[PDB]
RNA sequence: CCACUCGGCACCUUACGAGAAAUCAAAGUCUUUGGGUUCUGGGGGGAGUAUGGUCGCAAGGCUGAAACUUAAAGGAAUUGAC
RNA sequence: UCGGGUCUUGUAAUUGGAAUGAGUACAAUGUAAAUACCUUAACGAGGAACAAUUGGAGGGCAAGUCUGGUGCCAGCAGCCGCGGUAAUUCCAGCUCCAAUAGCGUAUAUUAAAGUUGUUGCAGUUAAAAAGCUCGUAGUUGAACUUUGGGCCCGGUUGGCCGG
């Protein structure tokens, strides 16, 4: 059994939030990757890259293990997250971790007409991280993901069904690029558009609907 | 405005510009100027063939330590004394001098750390026969 | 100095020639439907590419356009007189979300294991190759025949064939002519 | 965004802040969002109804978000005599 | 001395933004890539060498190669072991 | 519990009955005459040989934690390269991989190359702002010179109908 330590993780303990939507909603940061086990039980992740680094710390000459994992549903909630430590097994689960923690939304859209489900992005998107930028541009339905198998598995935890992608930089440094792929996937829901003009009311956040509950005795 | 100019009357200054700076290429300046027509000993083919003069102990130093086994030729289009690699035959068993060569590119990048040589060419056939078809034993060498 | 007679190629060699997912992906479609090469997954993959091709380019034109309707309507007809496109989907933005599975169940290959004619996929192209399928009256032993749909109602054995009609088999008879001497022997 | 059917097909509609009309994202955690209570006629709170104000991470970290504030709630009566629309 | 205004040489913060980084109020408004315009560079050597032209009493300057050779040469930042 | 059937594997150079063209060939078609093709009498396989090859098995890049020899022609050779009684890396065998009637190699070109950049490079320190200014050709060049309103006409889609 899991005890919460922060008022958001006894909220999402209490069963009053169903979904990210409200986090998402209202910039909340998290603290408890448990929240975002409960609330996207079908979160699948996949390592990325596992290295031996060679430390020296303290006269000793040692190997830790640098993790690079990406966790990511079947639709749009994506996270990165890099982890050293001293083991394999170790690194790999908090960066498993450390991957919960970063999950952002994507608003994939469409390209022309509007029929069925939405399959490519909204927009154009860039990211930049290092000197790797990441540039991605709707595609028609059906055209896959053209992109280096990193970033297309990257775009493959995500839902993204059709994109066309450019990079620029030095594209070697594979975390690099990771990061500006995360960042162009983030920075969809950053662009405003015009189908979101309308204006919206504010509503209130669960820290205070639900104030009496939650609370810290 | 990015140090180019962008007025619309302007394409002359562009142009110009281009052709001026695709000299700085390496395949263009090769390419234009009839650099393989000239001074490479193929002439600008892809193949050719020559007589051995020699068979070399050619030294590889370093940090390799190998015995090179290489041919002197000359080639019969030009008058040319080239050296060439030869694969795969520890006795170059198949090869004597005064034979007929045909000959290939190879691409080998040697060192300068310890003066270890990559030679341009390798051998294809020797006396009309198939140099792998001999290494292999598909076929016999004669021997004139 | 004739007319120079006009050629094409068919297949295309994909771009990376070892990639664990696409070699798996491939081997499961060989394994499915009982081909031979790459290459006949490569055709496919052409094919689809082309149509792929003029589809995203009508898209780009605005509708009530002759030249789109027209070519569109020529294009989406052709595809469901051979069932890859269904009767519902008779637009060009499911042209795009038509895959390869879909036109290569639509074979003469595929068709005789479907039918029950075969008892297997391997064994349809067996009965295909040696000349015991027939549709309508016009026999068939290429394998990509790519049944149209009306034809699917005229596929059969054949009457040259032995399971079919006419008189049995090299072996068949063969093998009686030697149990007949042997009994008179 | 909506499909073909004229149904919505997105997770969630973003806040937009209100200083700037830009988008509040799912994580600017320099961003705030303000509740002022709504009062009584004796000077009393009224407790669950409040009106509420966004002033996003760039605009709180800009420097602006008390003057913006102050414009804000002079607009909507909060306050008087404060914000002088020349300068 | 106080308050304002131009026009300078410099300073000191930050970062909204940029950059690989040191750093930058420009080295910003650049993949969401276009204010105008001049000049320059395309891995390292060979080599600012050879030759030709031109300028000069001279010293030299400007212009300026190829053959050949090679998997690095680099720029910034970071740690502690002789 | 036994065993009652439904599948699907693996083998067992275990067994069974089948199918058919490569090839040969009466004939016929074909053609100026032929050869070949499309047809077709009669033969034509367990196929232990109607025998599929070409390049690989360190990484890039799919495939060996396998055995022997080498280790005086050998840590080696597009690039990086890694032990030497004990090698995933030389030679051979086994096994495995890729495409397959085709696969490899050399040369040239294109893509990758936003390393020729109009789109679309870079010039503080990584290559590169002439020592500075005048100035011709070239390139580029402030704002302003009938707005607004009203009338009628008939089209080509979409609905509210369907006549």
């Amino acid at each position: 059994g899991w005890v919460p330590v922060t008022k958001l993780g006894r909220l999402v303990k209490a069963g009053k939030i169903t979904t990210i939507e409200e986090i998402f909603l209202h910039s909340l940061p998290v603290k408890e990757f448990q929240i975002i086990d409960t609330l996207l039980p079908g979160l699948q992740d996949e390592v990325m890259n596992i290295k031996p680094v060679q430390k020296q710390t303290r006269a000793g000459q040692r190997t830790r293990f640098k993790a690079v994992v990406v966790v990511g549903d079947s639709n749009g909630h994506v996270g990165l997250g890099i982890k050293t430590a001293k083991e394999v097994a170790g690194a790999i689960r908090a960066g498993i971790i450390i991957a919960k923690l970063s999950v952002i939304p994507i608003r994939r859209g469409y390209w022309g007409t509007n029929l069925g489900q939405p399959h490519s992005l909204a927009t154009k998107t860039t990211g930049k991280c290092g000197s790797v930028t990441v540039r991605l541009i709707p595609a028609p339905r059906g055209s896959g993901i053209v992109a280096s198998p990193a970033v297309k598995k990257l775009l493959q935890l995500a839902g993204v069904e059709d994109v066309y992608t450019q990079s620029n930089g030095k594209t070697r440094t594979l975390e690099n690029t990771l990061k500006a792929a995360f960042v162009a996937i983030g920075n969809t829901y950053g662009f405003l558009t015009p189908n979101l003009w309308a204006e919206q009311p504010l509503p209130v956040s669960p820290l205070d609907i639900y104030s009496d509950e939650a609370s810290a005795q | 405005g990015k140090g180019k100019p962008r007025g619309l009357n302007s394409a002359r200054k562009l142009r110009v510009h281009r052709r001026n700076n695709r000299w700085a290429e390496n395949n263009y300046k090769k390419r234009l100027l009839g650099t393989a027509f000239k001074s490479s000993p193929f002439g600008g083919s892809s193949h050719a063939k020559g007589i051995v003069l020699e068979k070399l102990g050619i030294e590889s130093k370093q940090p390799n330590s190998a015995i090179r086994k290489c041919v002197r030729v000359q080639l019969i289009k030009n008058g040319k004394k080239v050296t060439a690699f030869v694969p795969n035959d520890g006795c170059l068993n198949f090869v004597d001098e005064n034979d007929e060569v045909l000959l290939a590119g190879f691409g080998r990048k040697g060192k300068a750390k310890g003066d270890i040589p990559g030679v341009r060419f390798k051998v294809v056939k020797v006396s009309g026969v198939s140099l792998l078809a001999l290494w292999k034993e598909k076929k016999e060498k004669p021997r004139s | 100095p004739r007319a120079p007679r006009t050629y094409s190629k068919t297949y295309s060699t994909p771009k990376r020639p070892y990639e664990s997912s696409r070699l798996d992906a491939e081997l499961k479609l060989a394994g499915e439907f009982g081909l031979k090469n790459k290459k006949e997954i490569y055709r496919i993959s052409f094919q689809l590419s082309k149509i792929r091709r003029a589809a995203r380019d009508l898209l780009t034109r605005d509708e009530k356009d002759p030249k789109r309707l027209f070519e569109g309507n020529a294009l989406i007809r052709r595809l469901v007189r051979v069932g890859v496109l269904s009767e519902d989907k008779k637009k060009l933005d499911y042209v795009l979300a038509l895959k390869v599975e879909d036109f290569l169940e639509r074979r003469l290959q595929t068709q005789v294991y479907k039918l029950g004619l075969a008892k297997s996929v391997h064994h349809a192209r067996v009965l295909i190759t040696q000349r015991h399928i027939a549709v309508g009256k016009q026999i068939v032993n290429i394998p990509s025949f790519m049944v149209r749909l009306d034809s699917e109602k005229h596929i059969d054995f054949a009457p040259t064939s032995p399971f079919g009609g006419a008189r049995p088999g090299r072996v068949a008879r063969r093998n009686a002519a030697r149990k007949a001497e042997a009994s008179g022997e | 965004m909506e499909n073909d059917k004229g149904q919505l097909v997105e997770l969630y509609v973003p806040r937009k802040c209100s200083a700037t009309n830009r988008i509040i994202k799912a994580d600017d955690h320099a961003s705030v969002q303000i509740n002022v209570a709504k009062v009584d006629e004796e000077g009393r709170a009224i407790p669950g109804e409040y009106v509420t104000y966004a002033l996003s991470g760039y605009v709180r970290s800009r420097g602006e978000s008390d003057d913006s504030l102050n414009r804000l709630a002079q607009n909507d009566g909060l306050l008087k005599n404060v914000w002088s629309y020349s300068r």
